[PDB]
């Protein structure tokens, strides 16, 4: 819910929100 | 979920788009190791963008699906196209 | 679950993650706001 | 590939204005002159005002305004004075600067009035236009009410501020009768004919002409008093012309850093 | 001390702290405080 | 039969057998009434006028005009009971100064009525004893060259709001398109709509119990808790400013500490209430109903008109400022009229404010003429065409276009501009006080953006 | 009954004119059975349209 | 009610007027209630009596 | 309150013309004709006077504050 | 926030008059920059550089007219500089004005001495 | 951090831009981590400090602590190293969101770049007029500053103004081109403008994408003359194909001979990014589907669009500094005899009016199926007074020459509209309250000016004058009586502007 998360002060699930991003550690050796 | 079986669409959203230039910009901010040459390019921001389009962005975009499983794309895997 | 600096993220990142470790490898999410990405270990 | 070569028909000459009619320049140079003319010729008008005393109907810096606007006696000592970012006095000294007094009291019972004629100068040459006809109303005195201040008038030009404008009109003018077609009309029989019109009594308009351009251009340089209108005009040509060798050295000493 | 004027019958009086105000010689409760020795410099623009 | 009070009437002209009973004796015996002894009570007292309420009106014939009461070849009434006396006189206050009124748009009308309460002028006489906590008095106010009968009781010739500006209708440089306004740097230089505004501060001294009193008194470091770093050494002995001082942001302008229940005081002084640099022009101190010792401060400050400050016409077309262009740069005639403000045709055509252009027109003539022009409305001798042959008797194109030529380079417009001499007004809002340094429909807005990184950071 | 007794505004003299000749309609009863807004042709002359 | 007949503004000439610093262009008609001065407002009603 | 010192539009000095107005028109002069003879061509500078308001006048009927 | 009217016309410390950048879109062309001027001498230095052959464009603009700057953009055949066009042309300019001016001094005295 | 204040126009900014006071900026801040890259610009601006606004606020160490530079502390913790943060001033470049309330689509809030500038009011572009709704008659808009990377990254990547161009609401453009330059564009691209070698010259200054290389003249001889078509065919973007028609198109061109080689012009073709013919308007440089900028997005995108926007603004207002625009007293006028042609179709009118009141009278009138005799009445009364209107206003709009500046801006679509016209020289025409003809509010009668049962034009509201004729008294009253109730419908609708969107939503 957005509405639930922003009375939370979370990211809202919308959007920019939606999704995770995670360190390539193997992009990192160049 | 493995590399085989991604039932999501090969291209980058613009909010994936928007997040990643975002994060990236933040870590070349705080001295993260840059991937590609700077030709005198001081902003970081802009250092992303050309990270970004060099594929060259050691980051990975866990997208979930509405049943709660997830898909991990690496961003140079995605069809980028800004 | 480890916090690593964005300065660590060259080459050595898995290393000094251990090294890190060994002095106070999951998959490193980075936070949403902050540079620092945490690793469970 | 070079200079035009103007000629000047001066038609008429007083002490409040010239006409004259330049010809044989082009457009730009007539129009960048009467430019200079409002904007860039110096005078001196009063700029810094301390006032000791006001008890009229009006706000010390309505009187300072209404100082500022009286225009002063400039022709000989203007092209004298620095200006004061230039002059290398603290403050203001006879180099850059011409005092001014004023004390005035109504004690009588009937209404003062104070006018440019009790502005006093430390110098003759830079006096009140008037004070050489009515003179220009500063303030109305009640009986009782009292005004004293300290000025200094200073060299400036209409760039920085319209009361160093010395020009009280600037009548330009070219192809009175529209030759060039640089305006249409949509009825040009309403139109009246110019002052300087070539035509008779019917004929709206000379005939289009294909090859013509801008050559001949009337002015009416009317003068607010602090210059001789034809000064005006010959300080603006000079004024012009440093402009224009004040680049040239400039763009020189570029040039010879280019190479 | 400090000088105020009658806004009634225009005499000045002096005053001091604390003091009540009236005027002198006419009684009126109004004064005005005069004006500042202090020097201000306008731009006559 | 009603004698109650609380009816809403009006005075009319009797007519009886198609005549008025008003006849030229009665003009006569009005015309001499600041020595003769006749008065509107003697028309009254004659039976030649009579008041009417909103429902004895249901029951009279009104003629607009005696014109009504002459024969005609098919005869609409004639049995006329009564007439109008000047049918403008359904206008009330703010609108019998808008010219040209029955050549307006009815919603202009209404949005004058509305900006002419915001127009600066003198508002009253004795404005130099009133300590009013703010009012704003123009430095030049002038009547209007173009004026309306009714405008002579609204007394608008002795307290004037506004200046009779030089207007060009003209696309110039852009600065003026949808409302805004292009201005006359070189007369704003010269006074033009000048204005200073005057706000003024009440203190009060004040005895809350036995042992905690409010005095003024200049507060001093060493025996005040409440000392800030704002500047105390403005203040006289009595703890207050004298006019003439120079003020400005957290200046004190009226020391007053209260005693506490290395320090022994708390400060409860007064600032200048806002940054805006001032002058102290009147100090006047009293006691209060109660016998305290009571202060009024009023400073003043000069506003010259800013690219943001709102501008009106009298026809509803307000606008701000949007660039100031020095009388070199402005367009100017042959005569070298540079125009005073430049107003964005656009502005023209869908608002239909006609009475605008007549305006213009009107004034043009009245100022060649050296005549104040007479716009009252619903005056069959007043006509643009008449207006038009006045015009051209001077020498201008009767339509009151103008060849202009190009400040920036000298050669004529294609097009001849429209200019004339306009009544403009100043308005009370002023673009320094609201330069200033997200609710549930924001929020809404970016969520549709999928700014969720922003949605919540600005919350 | 309330908003009575106002501030006169001293904005300018035509303010201050119009300000001691306005008038208020009933919001409440009355006014919300009337059709109070709508310019009746009985304001002729008696209220300035 | 300033300038009614109870005041004492009534009845006085401009010249007065100007000695008590009042305006005479001043229309009156409004009250002065701890120094603020205060118009009443007049207040539309339904009339009474009549079906 | 008081004349302008200069028009606004145009620059010229008007401020010395106010008193010799009034004397022209107690003369029985039209507006026009006295706008004509004290050199007041362009209607710019006709309009600073024919629209003048001299309220001074009435500011100098209060007394002053400090005698 | 207003700035002081001496802003438009006075060079503030360390500001050139005039700097000239090559125009790397087009062959032998170059802006100039003039600070502290306006349409007055931009106006007269373009058409005067449009009467000269060997310039194939000349023009100006104020880029924004609360900035106090101008750029001037001339185009020379090869061979011909425009730093060379941009020189004659102002020295054609001091040249016709020192003539009208002489010209309207003895203007003067044939309308005073007559 | 956030600002309001008046806004007012900039036609040199970029639809992308806004202009902020430097006050204003002075007193917002953005916190800038320092790093290597950029410690020698930030340690410049700490030197600086709060007091000259090229400068900075703070300085925040590793430990949180912040050396606050507005009361001047000492030179020893000026020190910056890497990984401070310096909350400087904001610059030229930062970006802002900007914002009009009412806030009812996302494109009331957009991402502008600040462009600093003297004076105290935010500028804007006037093409962004559109989507905010915006004016410059006293409104105000907040200025947002994003405080990080991340969400100064996703205002860049998904609010900027170029990015907003189209709306998914409609598939359309939210911006136009607008007011004078959409009038002078359709005077710009008419056949009859040449242009002279030093006007072009002087045009080609302002088109930022120009390439250097003055197009050959469409006239060489006897004279070198440009047309204004082949000005703007290098103001459009790239290889755009279009095809459009102006507004005066007339209906039997595209059948007839001439379908192409257009006699009025009036036929827009865009091939290969030249303008080859046609007087462009509204239906081509508007916000309709298919216009000429809705074409340049979907080729070229925002990042073209933008420029595109740009230049044509920058460059055909300064032709209009030639060319000019203004509206006057003369072109509300008709000739004396579009003016008795005007009359002779009122006075028919009303006397058409009365021959039905005198079968209405008479009891010759004979009700419509479905209709009361009253409606039969009211219909045909009705019917007759507004084919008058219309007959009239036709009749005006026929009078109107080519030059006349009312039908410049309605043919170019860029204000008004022909009603206007008619009203402004022909006829006003009839007032209605709640859809009615005026309401007889004195007993059997609309004022006591009147007779009792007078149903005729005048008595019930027809204002037969024109706006340059002035109304008849009774004629003021009854059009100030119409005229309320469009003010009641607009106090009724600006109190439902959000309602069914935060329901909704
Ligand atoms: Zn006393
Ligand atoms: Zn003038």
């Amino acid at each position: 819910g957005v509405s639930e998360n922003i009375m939370l002060g979370q990211l809202a699930p919308a959007g920019t929100g939606c999704f995770d991003l995670l360190l390539d550690a193997e992009k990192c050796k160049y | 979920q493995a590399n085989q079986k991604r039932i999501t669409t090969p291209y980058m959203t613009k909010y994936e788009r928007a997040r990643v230039l975002g994060t990236r910009a933040l870590q070349i901010a705080m001295c993260a190791p840059v991937m590609v040459e700077l030709e005198g390019e001081t902003d970081p921001l802009l250092i992303a963008m050309k990270e970004l389009k060099a594929r060259k962005i050691p980051i990975i975009i866990r997208r979930y699906l509405p049943d709660g499983s997830y898909e991990d794309w690496g961003v140079d895997e995605l069809i980028i196209s800004d | 679950e480890i916090l690593l600096h964005p300065r660590y993220f060259g080459p050595n990142l898995l290393n000094t993650v251990k090294q890190k470790l060994f002095t106070e490898i999951g998959a490193g999410v980075i936070q949403p706001g902050r540079g620092f990405v945490l690793y469970p270990v | 590939p070079y200079a035009n070569q103007p000629t000047v028909r001066i038609t008429e000459l007083t002490d409040e204005n010239v006409k004259f009619i330049i010809e044989n320049t082009d457009l730009a140079v007539a129009n960048s002159i009467r430019r200079v003319f409002i904007a860039e010729v110096p005078i001196i008008a009063i700029d810094w005002v301390q006032i000791d005393a006001n008890s009229s109907v009006l706000h010390d810096e309505f009187i300072a305004h209404r100082l500022g606007l009286i225009p002063l006696t400039s022709d000989d000592i203007v092209d004298k004075l620095q200006y004061s970012r230039d002059c290398t006095c603290e403050e203001f000294c006879p180099e850059c600067s011409v005092e001014f007094t004023l004390d005035v009291r109504c004690n009588e019972d009937q209404t003062r009035h104070v006018t440019s004629r009790d502005l006093i100068s430390n110098s003759p040459r830079v006096i009140p236009v008037t004070s050489r006809q009515d003179d220009i109303l500063i303030v109305k005195l009640r009986k009782g009410q009292e005004l004293r201040l300290r000025a200094y008038a200073k060299k400036g030009f209409g760039k920085e501020h319209a009361k160093w404008n010395p020009t009280a009109g600037v009548a330009f003018e070219y192809d009175p009768d529209n030759a060039l077609r640089h305006t249409v009309y949509p009825k040009p029989e309403e139109w009246p004919k110019s002052e300087y019109s070539e035509l008779d009594e019917d004929e709206s308009q000379a005939p289009y002409d294909p090859n013509g351009k801008p050559e001949r251009f009337y002015y009416n340089v009317e003068s607010c008093g602090s210059l001789r209108p034809e000064t005006i005009v010959l300080s603006a040509l000079s004024g012009l012309k440093k402009k224009l060798s004040d680049l040239q050295t400039q763009l020189s000493h570029e040039i010879q850093s280019d190479v | 001390p400090m000088i105020y004027i009658c806004g009634e019958c225009h005499t000045e009086n002096e005053i001091k702290s604390r003091d009540p105000i009236r005027c002198r010689e006419c009684g009126y409760r109004i004064m005005y405080k005069k004006r500042t020795k202090r020097l201000v410099v306008f731009d006559a623009r | 039969i009603y004698t109650d009070a609380g009816r809403i009437c009006r005075p009319l002209l009797i007519v009886e057998k198609q005549k008025l009973l008003l006849k030229k004796r009665h003009i006569d015996q009005l015309k001499e009434r600041e020595y003769n002894n006749y008065s509107w009570q003697d028309l009254v007292a004659s039976g030649v006028v009579e008041y009417i309420d909103t429902l004895e009106e249901e029951t009279v014939m009104l003629a607009m005009t005696p014109d009504d009461l002459q024969e005609k070849e098919v005869a609409y009434c004639s049995t006329y009971t009564h007439c109008e006396i000047h049918p403008s006189m359904i206008l009330g206050v703010c609108a019998s100064i808008i010219p040209f009124p029955d050549h307006n748009q009815s919603p202009r009308n209404t949005y004058q009525s509305a900006m002419g309460k915001q127009a600066m002028g003198v508002y009253i006489t004795n404005f130099h004893v009133r300590m009013d906590t703010l009012a704003h008095v123009l430095y030049y106010p002038q009547k209007p060259l173009v004026t309306t009968r009714s405008m002579e009781y609204l007394r608008f010739r002795e307290l004037p709001a506004g200046i009779n500006s030089i207007v060009a209708i003209a696309s110039y440089t852009g600065y003026n398109q949808e409302d805004s306004v292009i201005m006359n740097r070189s007369a704003v230089d010269r006074g033009f709509f000048r204005s200073v505004f005057y706000r003024s501060y009440k203190e009060q001294e004040s005895k809350k119990g036995f042992d905690q009193e409010e005095v003024f008194e200049k507060p001093t470091r060493e025996t005040c808790q409440g000392m800030r770093h704002a500047i105390y050494d403005k203040l006289d002995d009595d703890g207050l400013i004298a006019p003439g001082v120079r003020v400005s942001g957290d200046d004190v302008i009226i020391g007053k500490t209260v005693t506490l229940p290395r320090y022994t005081k708390r400060d409860c002084s007064t600032f200048l209430r806002t940054s805006e640099t001032g002058i102290v022009d009147q100090v006047m101190v009293t006691l209060n109903q109660e016998g305290y010792k009571f202060c009024k401060i009023r400073v003043r400050s000069v506003r010259i008109p800013q690219i943001g400050d709102k501008f009106a016409s009298r026809h509803g077309q307000k606008g701000t400022c949007g660039i100031q262009y020095r009388q070199e740069d402005m367009p100017f005639t042959c005569e070298g009229i540079t125009p005073d403000i430049i107003i964005n045709p656009h502005a023209i055509p869908s608002r239909m404010t006609i009475g605008h252009l007549i305006e213009c027109l009107q004034g043009k003539v009245s100022a060649n003429k050296g005549e104040i022009g007479d716009a009252t409305p619903f005056n069959d001798a007043v006509n643009v065409q008449k207006i038009s042959n006045l015009l051209s008797d001077y020498g201008y194109h009767l339509r009151g276009n103008e060849v202009l030529y190009n400040g920036f380079t000298g050669r004529k417009i294609t097009s001849q501009i429209f200019i004339g001499p306009t009544y403009y007004q100043r308005l009370k809002h002023m673009v320094d006080d609201k330069i200033h340094s997200f609710g549930e429909m924001e929020r809404d807005c970016q969520i549709a953006h999928g700014a969720a990184q922003f949605l919540r950071e600005r919350l | 009954r309330a908003g009575v007794s106002q501030v006169l505004n001293r904005l300018t003299f035509a303010s201050t004119l119009s300000h001691l000749r306005r008038l208020n309609s009933p919001i409440g009863r009355d006014g919300k059975l009337a059709k109070p807004r709508q310019l009746h042709n009985t304001l002729w002359g008696m209220v300035c349209p | 009610m300033l300038r009614s007949t109870y005041c004492l503004l009534n009845g006085l000439t401009d010249r007065d007027l100007c000695e008590l610093n009042e305006c005479p262009l001043d229309p009156g008609g409004y009250f002065i209630i701890n120094g603020s001065e205060k118009v009443l407002i007049a207040q539309e009603k339904m009339a009474t009596n009549t079906v | 309150m008081i004349i302008p010192v200069r028009c606004f539009t145009c620059g010229k000095i008007v401020g010395n013309k106010w008193e010799a107005y009034l004397g022209l028109l107690q003369a029985e002069y039209t507006e026009g004709d006295a706008l004509d003879a004290l050199g007041l061509k362009r209607y710019c500078c006709r309009r600073m006077l024919l629209a003048h308001v001299d309220l001074i006048e009435k500011l100098l009927n209060y007394a002053p504050l400090e005698k | 926030n207003a700035p002081p009217a001496f802003e438009s016309f006075l060079l503030f410390e360390g500001e050139k008059k005039i700097t000239i950048n090559k125009d790397t879109k087009v062959p032998n062309a170059c802006l100039f920059t003039i600070n502290k001027e306006d349409h007055t001498l931009g106006n007269i230095i373009k058409s005067q550089l449009l009467k000269d052959p060997q310039v194939l464009f000349a023009g100006y603009k104020v880029p924004h007219p609360l900035e106090h700057k101008i750029i001037i953009r001339v185009q020379t055949t090869p061979d011909y500089s425009p730093q060379e066009a941009f020189t004659n042309a102002i020295t054609d300019l001091i040249s016709e004005l020192s003539l009208l001016e002489e010209r309207f001094r003895v203007a003067i005295k044939d309308k005073q001495e007559g | 951090f956030s600002a309001r204040t008046v806004i007012t126009p900039d036609p040199n900014l970029s639809i992308d831009q806004v202009g902020v006071p430097r006050s204003i900026a002075a007193n917002m801040t953005f916190a800038e981590i320092v790093t290597p890259f950029n410690i020698d610009r930030l340690q410049e601006l700490v030197r600086r400090g709060n007091s000259q606004y090229p400068g900075a606020k703070y300085i925040i160490r590793d430990n949180g602590d912040r050396i606050d530079l507005r009361f001047h502390p000492k030179p020893s913790d000026l020190h910056l190293q890497t990984g401070y943060k310096v909350e400087r001033h904001m610059c030229d470049g930062d970006i802002v969101i900007f914002n009009r309330q009412p806030t009812l689509h996302k494109m009331s809030m957009m991402g502008h770049r600040v462009r600093i500038l003297p004076w105290s009011t935010f500028r804007l572009n006037l093409s962004v007029t559109t989507p905010y709704n915006a004016d410059f008659d006293g409104d105000e808009m907040n200025l947002h500053l994003p405080q990080s990377l991340e969400t100064r990254a996703e205002i860049q990547e998904l609010a900027m103004v170029p990015r907003m161009i189209v709306t998914p609401q409609s598939n359309r453009p939210v911006m136009g081109i607008v007011q004078d330059t959409l009038t002078a564009v359709r005077k710009f691209t008419k056949r009859d403008v040449f242009l002279e070698r030093g006007e072009v010259m002087n045009l080609l200054m302002f088109l930022s994408t120009w390439d250097g290389k003055v197009p050959q003249p469409a006239i060489l001889k006897p004279r070198p003359l440009w047309t204004g078509k082949q000005i703007f065919s290098l103001i459009i973007p790239g290889h755009i194909n279009c095809i459009r028609t102006h507004s005066t198109h007339p209906d039997d061109e595209d059948s007839g001979p001439y379908k192409h080689i257009s006699p009025g012009d009036t036929k827009v073709v865009v091939e290969n990014g030249e303008l080859i013919m046609g007087i462009l308007c509204k239906k081509s440089l508007g916000t309709s589907a298919g216009s000429l900028v809705h074409i340049s997005y979907l080729e070229m995108g925002h990042d073209i669009t933008r420029l595109f926007y740009s230049n044509i603004q920058t460059v055909i207002n300064n032709w209009l500094l030639i060319e000019g625009h203004t509206i006057g007293i003369g072109d509300s006028i008709a000739d004396s005899k579009t003016y008795q042609d005007i009359q002779n179709t009122i006075k028919k009118a009303k006397q058409d009016v009365i021959e039905v009141i005198e079968k209405a009278h008479n009891n010759e009138l004979e009700p419509t199926p479905g209709n009361t005799l009253r409606q039969t009445f009211e219909n045909q009364v009705n019917r007759i007074l507004n084919d008058a209107r219309d007959k009239t206003g036709s009749s005006a709009q026929k009078s109107l020459s080519e030059y006349n500046n009312f039908k410049s801006m309605v043919v170019s679509g860029a204000k008004g509209s022909k009603i206007n016209i008619s009203q402004v020289i022909a006829v006003v025409g009839q007032q209605n309250v709640e859809g009615k003809r005026i309401p007889f509010g004195f007993k059997h009668r609309t004022l006591p000016h009147f007779i009792k049962d007078d149903y005729g034009p005048e008595s019930r509201g027809f204002v037969e004058n024109s706006y340059l004729a002035g109304l008849t008294p009774t004629e003021f009253f009854f059009h100030a009586m119409g005229g309320r109730e469009g003010l009641i419908d607009t106090a009724v609708k600006t109190a439902e502007t959000g309602y069914i969107q935060r329901r909704l939503i």
